[PDB]
C-alpha cells in the first residue's frame, strides 16, 4: 500500500500495481541435495592451530 | 559554471553496471545464461569535445 505518485495523468497507485511482493530469500545463489531430497546445510572449518 | 561542466561530464561518461541475462531467480525451462554489458564511457578527444 505504499502509494506512488503517477506521472502520466496524477493519479494514486499502490506498490502492488507495478510490482509483486514477496518473502523470499536475500540471495539464490547455492541450492543443496542430501539424498535426492531438497535440503540445506553449513560447512564448517577449523582453524589454524 | 565550473559545477556545470562538472556535471556535463559525470552524466556523459558514466559507468553502467553490468548484470546477467538468466540470473538464479529465474523461470521454468530456461537454457542458456549470458553475461551483458554497455560501453557508457568516452574514449577519445573527438567524443569528449
Amino acid at each position: 500500500n505504499i502509494s506512488l505518485k503517477s506521472k502520466t495523468n496524477g493519479s494514486v497507485i499502490k506498490l502492488s500495481d507495478v510490482a509483486n511482493v514477496e518473502i523470499g530469500s536475500q540471495a539464490y545463489n547455492f541450492a543443496i541435495l542430501e539424498n535426492g531430497k531438497p535440503a540445506t546445510a553449513a560447512a564448517i572449518q577449523l582453524s589454524p592451530g | 559554471s565550473i559545477s556545470d561542466v562538472n556535471n556535463a561530464i559525470r552524466e556523459n561518461n558514466v559507468e553502467i553496471a553490468p548484470g546477467r541475462l538468466g540470473d538464479l531467480p529465474a523461470e521454468k525451462g530456461q537454457l542458456i545464461t549470458i553475461p551483458l554489458s554497455a560501453q557508457g564511457q568516452l574514449s577519445s578527444l573527438e567524443q569528449f569535445k
